[PDB]
């Protein structure tokens, strides 16, 4: 199948510049009818920021044009963004997108990945565990910057009964989030449980076992 | 960011139909075609009709779009728990860019349920390193409307929690909210009691969940 996936999410600091590529598999990025990046606020709807032909020919959303650049590596069959003199108004989840054929009708989309503008720093989080006919445990996920974080149990094993919070913002300036769920009572004493977490803005991967 | 008008949300309950509309200008939606697209929570948007009223493979017939004038309209019909999401419009603007509304929120209607409630103490772990957070869950409940009161020795805390609230369940179509109350070490040890009440249209009185410190 075609997939796109952007670069992985982080941090910039206000007034420098946004780096983003897309790797396409299953596709030769030189076949594609464009390539594109929308973004998403958070909280809100979608803006477009650009899009670039087969011709090599560019077209920039016209608020934005001045400070971005949008390319294609044939060698690498990925594409980029470049968004210079960042500042919070570029905080959002960006996606990338094209269209494979211009016959076609339906474009690819990428993951998104959330870019934080801030002048705060990468903290990754600690993990601790919410100890346990029905039980509930879970993770805490404490003191971490930027967002996201995901988190899996038993290594995407358990989704039954799963919640995974939005984060809040602390007053510290770091979030904290918290995922749960609910299991049988009498499986405490013999299924293991482990919530799996990842901080990609900081390589932070820690799998956490919860015991009653 | 957004340029074109939706609703901010939409609810129904299943087997129903619900509208959602997008309304624009002369330039944009009066002169061109117009999509849209749903968005699952946490996910990237996927197009449910294109071109005003054409579906792409893959997506059922219970999908339906039109366009009138400088309006567009989508149409869900044979609504299921798994519809729930943001859904948005897109068209293209007097330059033949892009643009988009700013989202409608379907929600699903079902029964009320009442929350299930549980309260953690903070972990050991987290103890040694100097902070308690204690964390209280309600699970599963229907409306969104709950309200959590925090009591530790029975003084009501006012400031000191915050809350968040998941999106509707795709399967069962309700709610759970996880609110923490943070403490510092010292303080947590000054105190026995905490307990976490909850209040419900689904409970006939609060629930109290409770534990003492250390016990």
């Amino acid at each position: 199948q075609v997939q796109l996936q952007e670069s992985g999410p982080g941090l910039v600091k206000p007034s420098e510049t946004l780096s983003l590529t897309c790797a396409v598999s299953g596709y030769s990025i030189s076949s594609g009818y464009y390539w594109g990046w929308i973004r998403q606020p958070p909280g809100k709807g979608l803006e477009w920021i650009g899009s670039i032909y087969h011709s090599g020919s560019t077209y920039y959303n016209p608020s934005l044009k001045s400070r971005v650049t949008i390319s294609v590596d044939t060698s690498k069959n990925q594409f980029s963004l470049k968004l210079s003199s960042v500042t919070a108004a570029d905080t959002a989840v960006y996606y990338c997108a094209g269209l494979t054929q211009s016959s076609h009708n339906d474009a690819n989309w990428g993951q998104g990945t959330l870019t934080t503008v801030s002048s705060a720093s990468t903290k990754g989080p600690s993990v601790f565990p919410l100890a346990p006919g029905t039980a509930a445990l879970g993770c805490l996920v404490k003191d971490y910057f930027p967002e996201p974080v995901t988190v899996s149990w038993n290594s995407g094993a358990l989704t039954s009964g799963v919640h995974t919070f939005p984060a809040v913002l602390q007053s510290s300036g770091l979030y904290s989030l918290s995922s749960v769920v609910t299991v049988p009572s009498s499986s405490l004493g013999t299924q293991t449980y482990i919530c799996n977490v990842n901080h990609k803005p900081s390589n932070t991967k820690v799998d956490k076992k919860v015991e009653p | 960011q957004s340029v074109l008008t939706q609703p901010p949300s939409v609810s129904a309950a299943p087997g129903q139909k619900v509208t959602i509309s997008c309304s624009g200008s002369s330039s944009n939606i009066g002169n061109n075609y117009v999509s849209w697209y749903q968005q699952l929570p946490g996910t990237a948007p996927k197009l449910l009709i294109y071109d005003n009223n054409k579906r792409p493979s893959g997506i059922p017939d219970r999908f339906s779009g039109s366009k009138s004038g400088t309006s567009a309209t989508l149409g869900i019909t044979g609504l299921q728990t798994g519809d729930e999401a943001d859904y948005y419009c897109g068209t293209w603007d007097s330059s033949l860019n892009p643009v988009f509304g700013g989202g409608t929120k379907l929600e699903i209607k079902r029964t009320v349920a009442a929350p299930s409630v549980f309260i953690f103490p903070p972990s050991d772990e987290q103890l040694k390193s100097g902070t308690a957070s204690v964390v209280c869950l309600l699970n599963n409940f229907y409306p969104r409307e709950a309200k959590v009161q925090w009591k530790v020795d029975n003084a009501l805390q006012s400031g000191n929690s915050q809350e968040s609230v998941t999106e509707q369940d795709s399967k069962d179509s309700t709610y759970s909210l996880s609110s923490t109350l943070t403490l510092s070490k010292a303080d947590y040890e000054k105190h026995k009691v905490y307990a976490c009440e909850v209040t419900h249209q689904g409970l006939s009185s609060p629930v109290t969940k409770s534990f003492n410190r250390g016990e």
